RNA sequence: CCUUCUCAAACAUUCUGUUUGGUAGUGAGUGAUACUCUUUGGAGUUAACUUGAAAUUGCCUUAAA
């Protein structure tokens, strides 16, 4: 048997953790959700985690929306073992004087 | 002026030190104060250089690899109106393909079509009213390399579309200029093109042409020309 | 309820958004005079294209309840609210940069007003929320007498004429189902169907 | 009057329909025996006030023209 | 009663299209059935029994 | 016929056997 | 028997845009609508000239 | 309980892929008798260099003609036809043709969409939109046969 | 489950040339050393190549019933 932890992947450009709270709330209130976020843009990388409530409650929304369809793309629910926990994931004169050292440094070294 | 004999120089040391690119391909690099902290508009400069570096790129991409293709996106208008023939054949030039903005939706909509067909060109021409929603078609690839990234070209005459305008447009962009990106750093670099490019007697005059804006535009702090990870020549100094 | 529909939700209310972020920055910064980053340092106005003169020029508001993917923002919540315009003053240099903004969200001759304001007739009075018709003039004496309104006309003509009636009545004042019905909606839908910099849409 | 009107009105259409059509042809018999658009001796009543142009305030000239 | 059938023959994806007759040049060329009617609808035009479209919108009136 | 036999094989795949010929 | 006007038309479009290089005129991809064999352009306009010239 | 290859049916795509290759489908829809006439008609005024037309492929004959040549790339199977036999054979064909292939419930609904009153079997060849076309035939892949 | 910021001014008289501003991006992956700075607290840039829009956890209700 799977854990309630709930992993997706795929998301459409648009998706964030909202959808994820809102849509899945409607099968069941879930512990927590998150989204993958790149560090240095917030845009997200299509893809996420997010745990319900209870086991059941996930393996019957990764049933139900096990190969769903979204506007051109393929939205894959997977059930995961016992842990995995969700974690890490968040809503991401001295200077001319050296000038010339190093020009007459690079001048050096284009001879090598 | 800046000394001639210099560059007369590193071109020989380019020519002893020579990936065709990492062969024959020079580019000159320029540090700066990192300008448009606050901004990240991909505008681009086009230098006025008295060489049509693009004729060779025509001539010589016949055996290369990456065959050189001419795109010219054109708004709604433009493109329902020989005309690429009758007033730039003469001149050994053509714009081989005709892009409007419904298309890139439409038929380019797919990154895996839109990435191999922007690949196929590499004079990519705009027109100046259309330029702003370029971006929200292509995406970022495009923009990743000073070809590919669309040029701005003045296609209007009195706000109204013009065949002159178009023609003189196009020819003074094929052989009376050179784009170059600004990025939101110290380094800004040309890529002048490869050595075959304006044998280097007119080398001297290309890269002291550019030196020239360089200097004068901006508040330059160093200039060097560089082949691909090769060592920097310097170039000029200033303080 | 499908995630469909709250997906389009949020890409619409992100897109619209960042529509309207960057015609306020515009706004803000043609304000301080700075044409000097901007695409466009004057203003427009489309009916064509045609220059927004600095006269404020009354012209009739109309809904146009969309674009339905775009949920409301906040900023456009609080300015229908005060304009009263969310159920489906005057173009001064103050009011563009709100009137802009709602934009999407909305869009005359003597002909027209008259019978618009004869016709509508909306007039607040006291149950407290009753606001049935013009019953009749002595009721606009009674309530609106006192700044020179004798009757209902003459608000229409301080309407029509730069007077103060109309400031001050501000306080004062196919649609079917079935096979049948179908098809007209449907025929309207092409005449239903917005760039920042752009000039506004009438 | 030129006030709003505060029923099954499928009769009442018919009716108007009928009445419509009936008024045509009346008016058609009628005549046989544009700016304007966008601001809008028999008797004694013809004997009198004739040539006597009158003057309309805002409750022959119109001063809601003025507007 | 109703076994499973097992798909012996099915399970290897034909690797060859089975037909012949290579294509005919008209599903590279425009119908010819297309040009006929176009002809029959311009010798009705001058025989004058066929009043086209653009008259069709001003004879409405 | 190349085609043909293909067609009969197919019928036999679909078919399945007879109940005479399940016997064997 | 003779040639329609229209066929004559395009005929003389073809003899116009190729002359008589059959070879070129068989690969014009928007004059040669219809994608005729070289024999039967060739007997076209042979028959089209000794009408014409 | 029915022999195998009966039973094949009641089986079919889900709520949400059948919308989506209707959708689809329906950008294709052949030019019916009364705009072909016109469009017919105003040519022939004109007249008084042209692009290959684009329509999805329906007789049962021809689709068959088409399958087995591997030219077909996704095809729509009705599973209320009263002959039944016209179609137990064509899932199998197309699976040793690898040919996806999709039982949309209503032989009606098929031919709505193709002008026609009923409609046995609905089959693409050609696309303007491959992207859209390649991303349902793996949609309908993944939902009907790995599933069933 | 809709769909994308489609020119503002000046001079120009060439069947219209030049300047300013206007280009705010799906992600992931590979990549052989150059310009810098806070110099430890890691941050801004610089050729080239792959891609199914690919992917495991970086501390306002008549688009209505």
């Amino acid at each position: 048997e799977y854990s309630g932890i709930i992993y997706v992947s795929r998301l459409p450009h648009g998706f964030h953790e909202k959808e994820l709270s809102k849509y899945f709330a409607q099968f069941g209130d879930l512990k927590e959700v998150r989204l993958a976020r790149n560090k240095k843009t917030g845009n997200s990388r299509h893809y996420g985690f997010l745990e319900f409530v209870n086991k059941e409650d996930a393996m019957i929304a990764q049933e139900s929306m096990n190969n769903y369809l979204l506007m051109g793309h393929l939205l894959q629910v997977r059930v995961l073992p016992k842990g995995a926990k969700i974690e890490k994931l968040y809503k991401y004169k001295q200077l001319k004087d050296n000038m010339k050292q190093k020009h007459e440094e690079r001048i050096k070294k284009l001879a090598k | 002026a800046i000394p001639r004999e210099r560059v007369i120089k590193a071109v020989n040391e380019l020519i002893k030190f020579t990936e065709e690119l990492k062969k024959d391909l020079q580019l000159i690099v320029v540090n700066n104060k990192s300008f448009t902290g606050t901004s990240k508009s991909f505008k681009l400069k086009l230098l006025n250089v008295k060489h049509s570096f693009y004729k060779p790129w025509k001539e010589a991409s016949a055996t290369a690899v990456k065959d050189f293709k001419v795109l010219l996106i054109l708004k709604d208008s433009d493109i329902k109106k020989d005309d690429l023939f009758d007033q730039l054949d003469s001149e050994g030039i053509k714009v081989d393909e005709i892009i409007c903005g419904k298309d890139l939706k439409t038929v380019y909509k797919a990154y895996e079509a839109r990435n191999a067909f922007i690949s196929q060109f590499s004079l990519i021409l705009a027109d100046d009213s259309i330029v702003t929603s370029l971006p929200k078609l292509m995406g970022g690839k495009a923009y990743n390399k000073v070809e590919t990234t669309p040029i701005s070209i003045r296609t209007h005459a009195n706000k109204e579309f013009s065949l002159t305008t178009l023609t003189n447009n196009i020819k003074k962009v094929y052989m009376n200029q050179l784009p170059v990106k600004l990025p939101r750093g110290t380094t800004l670099n040309v890529h002048l093109g490869n050595l075959e490019w304006l044998r280097p007697e007119e080398f001297v005059d290309n890269v002291e042409l550019i030196s020239e804006q360089l200097i004068k535009a901006y508040q330059i702090r160093s200039i060097f020309i560089k082949t691909n990870r090769s060592p920097v020549l310097p170039l000029y100094y200033n303080q | 309820v499908r995630a469909e529909s709250i997906v389009a939700k949020t890409l619409a209310t992100s897109r619209e958004k960042e529509r309207i972020k960057r015609v306020s920055i515009l706004e803000d910064k043609k304000a301080k005079n700075e044409t000097q980053h901007i695409a466009s340092g004057k203003d427009f106005i489309l009916k064509e294209k045609t220059t927004y003169d600095g006269k404020p020029a009354l012209l009739f508001i109309v809904r146009v309840r969309g674009p339905l993917a775009v949920n409301i923002p906040n900023k456009a919540f609080k300015i229908l609210s005060l304009l009263r315009l969310v159920e489906t003053v005057k173009l001064t240099k103050n009011v563009y940069p709100l009137l802009k903004v709602i934009a999407p969200y909305v869009v005359p001759s003597l002909s027209s007003i008259r019978s618009l304001i004869q016709k509508r007739g909306r007039i607040i009075y006291k149950a407290e929320p009753h606001e049935i018709v013009l019953n009749d003039n002595n009721i606009v004496e009674e309530q609106l007498g006192d700044h020179g309104i004798i009757c209902v006309e003459d608000i229409i003509h301080e309407i029509a004429t730069m007077g103060e009636s109309f400031s001050v009545c501000n306080f004062f004042l196919v649609s079917g189902f079935g096979s049948l019905n179908r098809l007209r909606k449907i025929k309207q839908r092409e005449a239903e169907s917005n760039a920042a910099t752009a000039p506004v849409i009438e | 009057f030129k006030f709003p009107e505060n029923v099954d009105f499928r009769i009442m259409l018919t009716f108007l329909e009928f009445y419509s059509t009936l008024l045509h042809f009346v008016l058609y018999k009628l005549y046989t025996d544009l700016k304007k658009d966008k601001i809008i001796y028999d008797s004694p009543v013809a004997s009198l006030f004739s040539a006597f142009v009158f003057y309309v305030s805002r409750e022959v000239i119109s001063e809601a023209a003025m507007d | 009663p109703y076994e499973p059938l097992i798909d012996w023959f099915t399970r290897h994806e034909e690797v060859m299209p089975l037909t012949a007759v290579p294509e005919p040049k008209r599903r590279f060329v425009p119908s010819k059935n297309e040009a006929k009617r176009v002809m029959k609808i311009v010798r009705a035009i001058r025989e004058g029994r066929i009043i086209p479209p653009k008259k069709l919108k001003e004879m409405k009136e | 016929s190349n085609r043909t036999k293909f067609v009969r094989s197919l019928v036999r795949e679909i078919a399945g056997l007879s109940p005479y010929e399940r016997r064997l | 028997r003779s040639q329609s006007e229209r066929e004559e038309e395009w005929l003389e479009k073809l003899y116009k845009k190729h002359g008589d290089d059959y070879k070129k005129m068989f690969f014009d991809k928007k004059l040669n609508i219809y994608q005729q064999s070289e024999g039967d352009l060739k007997r076209r306009l042979l028959r089209w000239k000794k009408r014409n010239g | 309980k029915v022999p195998p290859t009966i039973a094949q049916f009641q089986y079919t795509l889900d709520r949400n892929t059948a919308a989506e290759t209707f959708k689809l489908f329906n950008k294709y829809r052949p030019e019916t008798a009364a705009e072909k006439k016109e469009r017919l008609t105003k040519e022939a005024a004109a007249v008084a260099a042209s692009p290959k037309p684009y329509a999805v492929k329906y007789g049962l004959n021809h689709v068959v003609a088409l399958i087995e040549n591997k030219k077909a790339k996704l095809v729509l199977i009705a599973n209320d036809v009263d002959p039944i036999e016209l179609v137990v054979f064509l899932p199998a064909l197309c699976k040793k043709m690898g040919v996806p292939y999709a039982i949309v419930k209503g032989k009606a609904r098929l031919g709505t969409l193709v002008n026609q009153k009923t409609s046995a079997v609905a089959a693409l060849t050609e696309v303007r939109d491959e992207a859209a076309l390649a991303k349902l035939v793996s949609t309908i892949d993944a939902n009907f046969a790995d599933k069933y």
